[PDB]
């Protein structure tokens, strides 16, 4: 069974898919192809917006799948059997929901963690590396559990940064420090 | 009718049918489900959509295998009436259960009326 | 390409702003999908010549 539980929430699809395609060892292929057919499906404006929309019927949905399997073939036929299942289950809006989850499971099997350096500005390459180094140096990123560290720029945060990974965050931002400082100087 | 379906569910005497076409009955239309209990006459009361109605069953339910064909007989069923309804005790179907045998139709009228 | 062409073909092709198509119905109460621009407490003329006022606007389904 899956090495990690996302506690379903349409992660139940991802889980089922994960173990089935894990024993078929065709999860990387599935994921990439799934991404690829999704990118061009999303970029078909009708049924890249209306695919999300639940306008479509059971019968109309099935005909959408037939168009989708024209868009690519192979690269795990368990995700092709999934397409049918999803149209039948009439959910195709939480399709990318499942895609995201499947990616997490897939890269969990690979043993890769995704962290983030939410910040108010795009930081130095020195900073990027130093944080990536720091995280590996800490046991927080253990070995065989890789790091993709993505610094993001968010305007809502005003100065400083919060590093997050392992559901442990160290938030050394100015916004948060300011919040406590302001509060005590209003109290 | 090409309005045929199968019986998706039988939750009590409130059967659900799934018509295989996007041609649907209407509300207060009538269906005859052919069963080894003869015809069972049901009346569509809700459309739960996606060509799956929820139907009040006006003839008793039991022993029903799921996925049993339906045919749409339309409207509120029309019984057969006359002055030959007089001296007849009739079941829901409209059949003489005092068993003088079938009522001589003159006017057959829909069970639901305005 | 061929995918996009077939996608164009199988798309419903109804704007559904200011109109919308029924999808539940029973009890003199219904739920329609569409009617994106619709006034509240408005009277809506069903194509079977019924009129119904609208009291619930829910995302996508009036």
């Amino acid at each position: 069974p899956p090495p990690v539980r996302l506690f379903g929430v349409e992660g139940t699809y991802a889980t089922a898919l994960y173990q089935a395609a894990a024993k078929n060892s065709s999860i990387d292929a599935a994921f990439q192809s799934l991404q690829k057919v999704e990118s061009t499906v999303k970029k078909n404006p009708k049924l890249g917006h209306l695919l999300l929309n639940p306008a479509l019927s059971l019968k109309d949905r099935n005909s959408v799948i037939d168009a989708i399997v024209e868009t690519h073939k192979n690269l795990d036929g368990y995700v092709v059997n999934l397409l049918k299942v999803l149209s039948e289950n009439n959910r195709l809006g939480c399709f990318e929901k499942i895609a995201s989850d499947f990616g997490v499971l897939n890269d969990a099997h690979n043993g890769l963690l995704k962290g983030t350096v939410t910040s108010a500005e795009p930081l130095d390459p020195k900073s990027f590396k130093r944080i990536e180094k720091a995280l590996s140096a800490s046991k927080l990123v253990g070995q065989g559990k890789s790091l993709k560290l993505e610094n993001v720029v968010k305007p809502e945060i005003k100065g400083g940064l919060i590093v997050e990974l392992g559901d442990k965050t160290v938030d050394l931002s100015i916004s948060t420090k300011i919040q406590k400082l302001n509060k005590v100087l209003e109290d | 009718t090409p309005i045929t379906g199968k019986v998706t569910a039988v939750i009590g005497a409130i059967v659900d049918v799934h018509f295989e076409q996007s041609e649907l009955p209407a509300i207060l239309n009538a269906l005859e489900i052919k069963t080894p209990q003869g015809k069972l006459v049901l009346e569509v009361a809700q459309h739960l959509g996606e060509n799956t109605v929820r139907t009040i069953a006006m003839d008793g339910t039991e022993g029903l295998v799921r996925g049993e064909k339906v045919l749409d007989t339309g409207g509120p069923i029309s019984v057969p009436v006359g002055r030959e309804t007089l001296g007849r005790i009739i079941n829901v179907i409209g059949e003489p259960i005092d068993e003088r045998g079938p009522i001589k139709s003159k006017l057959r009228k829909p069970i639901h009326a305005d | 390409s061929i995918l996009e062409e077939r996608i164009k073909g199988v798309s419903d092709e109804a704007n559904l702003n200011e109109t919308g198509r029924v999808l539940a119905v029973g009890d003199g109460i219904a739920r329609v999908f569409g009617l994106n621009n619709i006034q509240a407490e408005e009277l809506v003329e069903f194509s079977s010549g019924v009129k119904g006022m609208a009291l619930n606007l829910e995302p996508g389904q009036v």
